[PDB]
């Protein structure tokens, strides 16, 4: 196909693929310190896979095994959002302000669990290296979001034991009512580490791509688990413009 | 009226799953093929007395001869079913046993719920619907259903304990 | 026969107009800079987005305005569809030019009926 | 009770005064509210925007206030929101929008008058009807 | 461990509403507070003060007459990432 | 206490299913004591009470009502429009005599 | 699985080719009585 | 979703009650599609929200700021007039009453040909068993004499 | 003789033990398809996500479920009605957790009855027999694709279909109750008018020749033992059980002759149950049974109950509490 021309962008899968630009990594487009007709499309088809697993056995039981995504190809956020400022020196702040984010994945690694993961980037505050006149397809940028949880206080699960409303903490044991422990289901507004780069960057349409490195918190079920630890890298693909 | 008394039944008992209501399922649905089963091959082996077109004339009362082949019915049914009746009575009788034994076993149910012994709940599977939210199933699905009976009709059920609900005790499970 | 539309023109006519004529100070926009430059369906959900309310909005000339210059006023407001008919349908031809003199027709239609029926 | 004269009667003017309403004309009432005043609001919910019921809890907080039957057939002449702020006529049916709704062309105002008078007549015969109703 | 629901329930938000995570709906409640007024509201200004709305940009000077004659019937309460997130306040789960 | 005792759903001989097979002291374990009666007061007095649960049911959602019928408190489902919950109406127990009196 | 999808594509031909020709080769005569 | 618009909650940020998306979640091949109990319903090609369709599918730079009032207020009558029916003449949710009557002939002509589509798979089937009976002779059943099983061999 | 004309020699051949031959050759290797893995995925699927967002549901026995449970749970809502494969996932594990194996044991099993249907049509023209019993399995083949396949047309996905196991079919039929309302529909109850005719006609047929049994055996062995298979003398007269039962009801009313009287012990149930396989079918598209709700009322308007609202109010519950998390809009017309 030349362009997609979306009759043919049905399920093909030629459709979960934002845009891709041309080899050339020579565009300077030099802003100064004033706003900008903020930045589009930012957003990432979510995958190499690599992910963290959970220790037991104390000290040891790092080193990452990779995973399966087990569910299918909407791994992916799109059009809206990314306020983008330039601070008083360097470090060239982006906001997110109102972006499309939030789909949900699922995986099973090598040992039968089916963690779900989130990538999420609700109000990434995003700082960056010393003084750059504009990114030059090299400039590393790095922070965190804050992300969201799972039960969005109504996901009750098949006894009806949420928080928010939902029937408190026990239905059919009557007698043993109050005893069990897992119905304390908190919501939490967490901060932790994500890296995304930088690596085409063309001139006319004058938007800019290149890889990321996102490392989020799994699911809490209403506070069942702990979280696990997953490094979820992929390209961005983000489109620049100006005033 | 009949009617309300099923919808009873389902949410304040669960009169579906428990055993002895599920025989009777089988005594009527098994009933209902044997009575059309037979009433095919009646009707698919017959003998060749009369000479017109349709079969049930000249077929006289006073015949000692049997109209129907069970030679033909017993080679039909050994090569598609695999299974066979080899001979003509208890073909019968089975169709006068499988719907009465099929009410008798429902009869000895609602007795259980007459007292309400209504084996609406599992020991297992529901110490793990309490600790575990990962634990996913069915009858979980089904036993929150129950609840969506036995709050919802019941003010409009039984006023004589005039029940009056303040319209956020009842469980809603979402938008709807 | 009623010659007086005193709320007729001036609530209803005068806001059929002031819709359509909302759109058509706009339509100098993305829409030109789409035939000029490399968006082919994005012109469809013009045709059938703001310019599907340019048409189903200017339909009722019929039951505001007018009955005797009716008949002669369907066809001056089925014109201006059926040229915009070959707006949507060069999309799958492939060739931005066959549409560009298909939207100059709406310049000779669009403001014809503007400047036409002030009653 | 006998649906009596006295308990219909209901302010059909801005803040001062009733008026006595006949049986029959109830009737046709109930019969243009089964045609027009039908898909969006069966049993006083509004089904595309869930919260604008019907109720006098809530067709009273709605300003300058929905009792009045003058009043509120002058907001099926010119609907409006909560606060009287924009007309909302692109997205009702109205005596205003009658080339947009083409249902409202078949309609008087003493065909509205009925209507406005059956619609708060409802309330004040059910409780849980005209209401959130999921008891 | 407090489930984080209820105990902000206790707080005044079940009482009155309380402008930071307070649902749309309850602004039906008060008489001219419904759309085109608690659209600046709830998007713009849950900061910390009952007075500080009043002064938000978006709303003309007879939109704060409908304010200030039911000044007395909120207070603000601190913020929740249970209930602020979500897109909860502008539409919840009763309808 | 044996007064007590025959004042309890777990004894009434209705629960109890088919197949839920045992003593009833696999139902509830051994009774150790009464801990007394629950007496429930709003913020007002206004005295409450609770007298639910009938035999052929297995949830009932928790009511307080008063004397004559109105209900004052009960458990909130859905927690977006309450009017009547525990928290706002501010519910204290006083439990009389027993084990945990006072 | 795309190497898969051809080997349950032959046999679903194989059979309802079986079929589709099975039918064609006489089949009113192999009724056990006239013209059998 | 523009109801939502009108309040101004950003339509992106939002997850519903469960974790997905409330208005936009996408679709297992890539097309932005309306979120809730729809997702089985993504493949609708009517002819509003044919200008939503972007180039993947319902692109949020046009879903917000190009919603027209009569595309709208299509939508808002096709919600209310959705195929739900009784048998008599009530319409909408068999649970909500009957304060209006609408059977969507939709609906009302799709059930009425698959009463007589099966039904005609029934009389074809069984003019079947007598048209094969007719050229082989037993139509009226089997033989006394030159009965053909017994000449068939033991199993 | 001829090679392949010895294939067809042997496949239509009536002496095999089980008969498969040309609608066996479509059947045999489908309906074993349908065996082998609904028989392995009752056991050991994983879990499946049947509502479609999130949260996947379990109904196999090594994840800690017994058998009144635990069906091969249906597709997923994101899948819809889309034709899933098995080669369409990119791994087994992404087909299994999407509700995978359902259409595998859905269409195989379908189509392994279809062909079920005229296997027994083709040995009644490979024998002599008069060929009126395939008319007779389109009862209860239509009972098995209503619910399977028709019902997941027109509601929606496939995600809205039996759950083929034993309490799968319960959570199905209140679902059906709720959704729309199953018990006041009359072509239900022109079914179970069918059922239960055709539950008393079993017990009715079957009783009276077994009372009208000639003597030809003594009291210690069983009656059931002193004729031979295949004799051309009946076992019991049907002069005496005729005017039992013309002097237990009236004489006029009944049957006289046994070709007429089976015809009707094959008409009752066969002819009632596809009104109730017709009943889901136009369940399918949402003609529904009626609802007399708010029916009754007083001259002022007040509302009288009856039983049908009692029903409804049954019937709201379910409504308002089937597939908990998925409704974000107030009509489930889904
Ligand atoms: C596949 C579906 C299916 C099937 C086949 C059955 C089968 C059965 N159910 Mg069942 N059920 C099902 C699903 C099903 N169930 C579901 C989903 C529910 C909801 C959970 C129920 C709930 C349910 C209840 C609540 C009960 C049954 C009962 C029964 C039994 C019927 C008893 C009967 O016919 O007596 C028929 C009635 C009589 C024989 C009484 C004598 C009446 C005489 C014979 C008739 C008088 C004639 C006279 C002239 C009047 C006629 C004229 C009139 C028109 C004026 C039978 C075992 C009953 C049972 O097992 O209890 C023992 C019962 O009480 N079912
Ligand atoms: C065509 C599909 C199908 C099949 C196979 C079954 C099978 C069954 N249903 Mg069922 N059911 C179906 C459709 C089906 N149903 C539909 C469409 C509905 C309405 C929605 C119901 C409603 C229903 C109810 C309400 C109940 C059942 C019950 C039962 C069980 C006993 C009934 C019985 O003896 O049948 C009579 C028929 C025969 C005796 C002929 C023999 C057929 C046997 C029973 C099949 C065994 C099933 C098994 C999976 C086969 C394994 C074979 C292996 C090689 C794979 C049985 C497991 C009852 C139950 O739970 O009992 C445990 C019960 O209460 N079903
Ligand atoms: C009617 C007499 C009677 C009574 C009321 C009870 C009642 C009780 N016994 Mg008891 N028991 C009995 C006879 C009886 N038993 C007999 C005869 C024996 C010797 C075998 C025992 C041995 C016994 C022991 C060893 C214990 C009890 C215990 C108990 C108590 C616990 C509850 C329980 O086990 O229910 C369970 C009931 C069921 C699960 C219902 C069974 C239903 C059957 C299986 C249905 C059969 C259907 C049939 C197969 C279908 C027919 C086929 C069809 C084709 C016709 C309970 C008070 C326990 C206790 O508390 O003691 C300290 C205990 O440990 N019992
Ligand atoms: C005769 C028996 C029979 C029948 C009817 C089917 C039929 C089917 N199988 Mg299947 N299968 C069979 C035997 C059979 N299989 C055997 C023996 C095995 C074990 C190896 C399998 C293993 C199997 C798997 C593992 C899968 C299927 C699947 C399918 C479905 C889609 C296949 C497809 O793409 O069709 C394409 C068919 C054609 C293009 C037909 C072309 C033939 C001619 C040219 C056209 C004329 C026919 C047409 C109807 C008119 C289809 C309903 C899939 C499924 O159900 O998904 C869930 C699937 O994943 N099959
Ligand atoms: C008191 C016992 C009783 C009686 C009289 C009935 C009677 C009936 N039930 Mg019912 N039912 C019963 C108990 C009973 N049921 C129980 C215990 C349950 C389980 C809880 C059910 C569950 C049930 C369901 C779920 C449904 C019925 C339905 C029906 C009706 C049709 C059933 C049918 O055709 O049977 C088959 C039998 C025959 C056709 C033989 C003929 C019997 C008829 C009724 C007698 C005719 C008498 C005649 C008209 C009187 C005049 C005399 C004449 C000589 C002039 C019928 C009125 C169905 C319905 O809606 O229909 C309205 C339906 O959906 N029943
Ligand atoms: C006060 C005092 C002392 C009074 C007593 C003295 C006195 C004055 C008496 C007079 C009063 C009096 C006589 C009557 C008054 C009471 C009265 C009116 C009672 C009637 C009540 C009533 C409603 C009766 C009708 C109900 C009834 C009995 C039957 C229902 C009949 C019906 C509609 C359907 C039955 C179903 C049916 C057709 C079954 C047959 C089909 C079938 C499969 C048969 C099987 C079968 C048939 C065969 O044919 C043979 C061969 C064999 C093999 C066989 O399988
Ligand atoms: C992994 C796997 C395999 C999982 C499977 C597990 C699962 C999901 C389901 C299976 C569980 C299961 C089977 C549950 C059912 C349990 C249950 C209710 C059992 C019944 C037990 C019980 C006490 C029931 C009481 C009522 C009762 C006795 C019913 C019996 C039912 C029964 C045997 C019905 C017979 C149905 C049948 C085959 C009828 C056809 C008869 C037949 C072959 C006639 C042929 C024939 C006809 C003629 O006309 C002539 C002339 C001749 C000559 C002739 O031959
Ligand atoms: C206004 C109401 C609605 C109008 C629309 C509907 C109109 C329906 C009219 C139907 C016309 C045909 C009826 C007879 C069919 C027939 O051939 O029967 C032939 C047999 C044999 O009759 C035999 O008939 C012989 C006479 S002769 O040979 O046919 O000439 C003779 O031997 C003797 O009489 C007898 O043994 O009739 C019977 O077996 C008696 C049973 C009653 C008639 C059949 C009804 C079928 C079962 C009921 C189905 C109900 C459906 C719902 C079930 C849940
Ligand atoms: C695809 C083609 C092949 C089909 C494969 C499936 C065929 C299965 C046929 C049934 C096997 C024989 C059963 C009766 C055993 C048997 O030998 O029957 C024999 C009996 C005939 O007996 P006779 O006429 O020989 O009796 C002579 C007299 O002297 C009596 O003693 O047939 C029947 O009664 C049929 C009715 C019961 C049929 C019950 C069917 C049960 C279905 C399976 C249910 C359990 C499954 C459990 C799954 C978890
Ligand atoms: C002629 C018939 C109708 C009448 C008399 C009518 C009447 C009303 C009234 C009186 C209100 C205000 C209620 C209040 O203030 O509490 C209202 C609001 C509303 N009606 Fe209707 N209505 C009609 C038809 C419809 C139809 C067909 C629709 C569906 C398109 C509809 C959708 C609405 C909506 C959406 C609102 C809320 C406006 C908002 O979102 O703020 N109405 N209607
Ligand atoms: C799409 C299918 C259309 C098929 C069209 C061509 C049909 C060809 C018929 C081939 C049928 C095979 O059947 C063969 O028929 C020949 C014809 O003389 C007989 O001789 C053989 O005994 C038989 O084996
Ligand atoms: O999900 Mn299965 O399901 Ca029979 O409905 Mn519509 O969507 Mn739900 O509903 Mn009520
Ligand atoms: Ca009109
Ligand atoms: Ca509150
Ligand atoms: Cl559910
Ligand atoms: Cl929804
Ligand atoms: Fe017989």
């Amino acid at each position: 196909s030349l362009l997609t021309y979306d009759d043919i962008r049905n399920t093909g899968l030629a459709v979960n693929c934002p845009s891709l630009p041309e080899t050339a990594r020579g565009s300077i487009p030099l802003d100064q310190n004033a706003s900008y007709e903020i930045t589009g499309l930012c957003l990432q088809p979510t995958s190499y896979f690599v992910k963290e697993e959970p220790a037991n056995k104390r000290q040891e039981a790092e080193f990452v095994p990779g995973r399966l995504l087990t569910r299918f190809t909407y791994s992916l956020d799109q059009v809206r959002g990314l306020l983008k400022f330039q601070p008083d020196g360097s470090l060239k702040f982006t906001e997110k302000d109102g972006i499309d984010f939030q789909p949900i994945t699922v995986l099973l690694p090598g040992g039968e669990q089916v963690p779900f993961l989130f990538t999420i980037k609700g109000l990434v505050a995003t700082s960056q290296p010393g003084l750059t006149s504009i990114n030059t397809s090299t400039d590393f940028s790095g922070d965190f979001n804050v992300p969201s949880y799972r039960g969005s206080t109504f996901l009750d699960p098949k006894a009806r034991g949420l928080a928010s409303g939902y029937d408190n903490a026990v239905a059919l044991p009557a007698t043993a009512d109050e005893e069990d422990y897992v119905n304390a289901n908190v919501k939490l507004a967490d901060t932790k580490f994500k890296a995304g780069h930088i690596s085409l960057q063309v001139a006319k349409v004058d938007g800019e791509t290149g890889e990321i490195a996102g490392i989020f918190e799994s699911e809490q079920p209403s506070d069942n688990d702990l979280g696990a630890k997953e490094a979820v890298e992929v390209k961005i693909r983000g489109a620049f413009y100006a005033r | 009226g009949i009617f309300r008394f099923i919808l009873f039944f389902q949410g304040f008992h669960n009169w579906t799953l428990n055993p002895f209501h599920m025989m009777g399922v089988a005594g009527i649905l098994g009933g209902a093929l044997l009575c059309a089963i037979h009433g095919a091959t009646v009707e698919n082996t017959l003998f060749e007395d009369g000479e017109g077109s349709n079969t049930f004339r000249a077929f006289e009362p006073t015949q000692a001869e049997e109209t129907y082949s069970m030679v033909t019915a017993n080679r039909f049914w050994s090569q598609i079913f695999g299974i066979a009746f080899s001979n003509k009575r208890w073909l019968h009788f089975f169709m006068l046993f499988v719907p009465v034994t099929g009410l008798w076993m429902c009869s000895i149910g609602v007795v259980g719920l007459a007292v309400n012994l209504r084996a609406y709940d599992f020991v297992s599977q529901e110490l793990r619907a309490a600790e575990d939210p990962e634990f996913e199933t069915f009858y979980t699905k089904n036993i929150l259903l129950n609840e969506g009976i036995r709050a919802w009709m019941a003010p409009a059920d039984q006023p004589h304990q005039n029940f009056v609900f303040p319209e956020e005790v009842l469980p809603r499970g979402n938008a709807l | 026969e009623p010659p007086s539309y005193s709320s007729i023109q001036l609530e209803k006519i005068q806001e059929y107009k002031s819709n359509i004529v909302a759109i058509r100070d706009r339509s100098t926009t993305e829409l030109v800079s789409y035939i000029q430059k490399g968006d082919w369906i994005n012109i469809d959900n013009f045709a059938h987005g703001p310019f599907g309310t340019v048409l189903q909005e200017m339909n009722y000339v019929v039951r505001n305005l007018l009955p005797n210059e009716q008949p002669e006023a369907r066809k001056l407001s089925r014109e201006v569809f059926e040229h915009l008919q070959d707006m949507s349908e060069a999309a799958a031809k492939a060739d931005r030019q066959q549409a560009a003199i298909s939207y100059q027709e709406a310049l000779k239609d669009l403001d014809l009926f503007l400047s036409k029926f002030p009653q | 009770l006998e649906l009596t004269e006295e308990l219909r009667t209901f302010p059909i003017n801005a803040q001062g005064d009733t008026a006595v309403l006949s049986l029959k004309e109830i009737k046709k009432g109930q019969q243009v509210f089964n045609a027009a005043c039908a898909q969006c609001h069966a049993l006083g919910v509004t089904k595309t925007n869930p919260d604008v019921n019907l109720s006098p809890e809530a067709l009273a907080l709605a300003t300058p206030p929905r009792d009045n039957i003058a009043a509120l057939v002058d907001y099926i002449k010119n609907p409006t929101t909560y606060d009287g702020f924009v007309e909302i006529s692109e997205l009702h049916p109205s005596l205003k929008s009658s080339d947009i709704f083409p249902k409202m062309r078949n309609i008087s105002e003493d065909d509205l008058y009925n209507v406005a008078g059956y619609i708060l007549l409802q309330p004040k015969v059910r409780g849980e009807q005209w209401g959130g109703g999921k008891y | 461990e407090l489930n984080k629901a209820d105990a902000k329930l206790g707080t005044e938000f079940g009482k009155k509403l309380d402008l930071n995570n307070s649902s749309i709906r309850e602004f039906r409640q008060y008489p001219g507070m419904f759309p085109t007024l608690a659209k600046m509201i709830i998007d713009a200004a849950p900061y910390d003060s009952v007075q500080e709305v009043l002064e938000i940009p978006g709303l003309t000077d007879a939109q704060k007459e409908i304010i200030e004659r039911y000044i007395g019937e909120f207070t603000i309460t601190p913020v929740e990432p249970i209930l602020q997130e979500g897109d909860f306040r502008l539409n919840t789960g009763v309808y | 206490e044996k007064l007590a005792f025959y004042d309890y759903v777990g004894n009434s001989p209705a629960k109890g299913g088919l197949f839920r097979v045992g003593p009833m002291n696999k139902g509830d374990g051994i009774a150790q004591g009464w801990l007394g009666h629950p007496v429930f007061t709003d913020a007002e007095g206004r005295e409450l009470t609770v007298r639910r649960l009938p035999n052929f049911f297995e949830t009932f959602p928790v009511i307080l009502t008063d004397a004559d019928g109105v209900i004052r408190a009960d458990i909130p489902f859905r927690r977006a429009e309450s009017r009547y919950s525990f928290e706002q109406t501010g519910v204290t127990v006083s439990l009389y005599g027993g084990e945990l009196n006072g | 699985m795309v190497t898969l999808k051809i080997i349950v594509n032959i046999v679903v031909l194989f059979f309802v080719g079986l079929f589709i020709f099975g039918f064609l080769s006489n089949d009113p005569s192999r009724n056990p009585k006239r013209r059998d | 979703l523009v109801r939502d618009q009108k309040l101004g909650a950003n339509i992106g940020s939002a997850q519903g009650p469960t974790g997905l998306g409330k208005y936009l979640m996408r679709s297992p091949t890539g097309e932005i599609i309306f979120g809730g109990e729809t997702m089985r319903f993504w493949d609708f090609k009517g002819p509003w929200l044919e200008p939503l369709r972007g180039p993947n599918g319902l692109d949020l730079n046009k879903l917000k700021n190009d919603i027209q009032p009569w595309q709208v207020r299509r939508a808002a009558e096709y919600m209310t007039h959705a195929p739900n029916g009784s048998i008599n003449s009530v319409g909408g949710i068999i649970t909500e009453a009957q304060g209006f009557n609408y059977v969507n002939p939709r609906a009302w002509l799709a059930a009425s040909h698959f009463i007589l589509a099966f039904f005609f798979l029934i009389g074809h089937l069984w003019h079947a068993g007598r048209a094969r009976a007719a050229v082989a002779g037993f139509e009226k059943g089997i033989d006394r004499e030159t009965e053909p099983v017994l000449a068939m061999p033991d199993l | 003789l001829n090679i392949w004309e010895q294939f067809c020699g042997w496949v239509t051949s009536t002496n095999n033990r089980l008969y498969v031959g040309w609608f066996g050759i479509v059947m045999i290797p489908t309906l074993l398809t349908a065996t082998i893995c609904f028989v392995l995925a009752f056991v050991a699927a994983p879990p499946v996500d049947i509502d479609g967002i999130r949260e996947p549901v379990s109904g196999s026995l090594l994840y800690g479920n017994n058998i009144i449970t635990a069906a091969v749970v249906p597709s997923s809502n994101a899948i819809g009605l889309h034709f899933y494969p098995i080669w369409e996932a990119a791994n087994i594990d992404e087909w299994l957790y999407n509700g995978g194996p359902y259409q595998l044991i859905v269409f195989h099993f379908l189509i392994g009855i279809f062909c079920y249907m005229g296997r027994e049509w083709e040995l009644s023209y490979r024998l002599g027999m008069r060929p009126w019993i395939a008319v007779a399995y389109s009862a209860p083949v239509a009972a098995a694709t209503a619910v399977l396949l028709v019902y997941s047309i027109g509601q929606g996905s496939f995600s809205d279909g039996l759950p083929l196991g034993i309490s799968g079919t319960f959570n199905f039929m209140l679902v059906l109750q709720a959704e729309h309302n199953v018990l006041m529909h009359p072509f239900h109850m022109l079914g179970v008018a069918g059922v239960f005719g055709g539950a008393l006609f079993s017990a009715m047929h079957g009783s009276l020749v077994t009372s009208s049994l000639v003597r030809e055996t003594t009291e210690i062995e069983s009656q059931n033992r002193g004729y031979r298979f295949g004799q051309e003398e009946e076992t019991y007269n049907i002069v005496a059980a005729h005017g039992y039962f013309g002097r237990l009801i009236f004489q006029y009313a009944s049957f006289n002759n046994s070709r007429a009287l089976h015809f009707f012990l094959g008409a009752w149930p066969v002819v009632g149950i596809w009104f109730a396989s017709l009943a889901v079918a136009c369940f399918a598209f949402n003609l529904n049974g009626f609802n007399f709700n708010h029916s009754v009322l007083d001259s002022q308007g007040k509302v009288l109950n009856t039983w049908a609202d009692v029903i409804n109010r049954a019937n709201l519950g379910i409504e308002a509490m089937h597939e908990r998390n998925v409704h974000n809009f107030p009509l489930d017309l889904a």
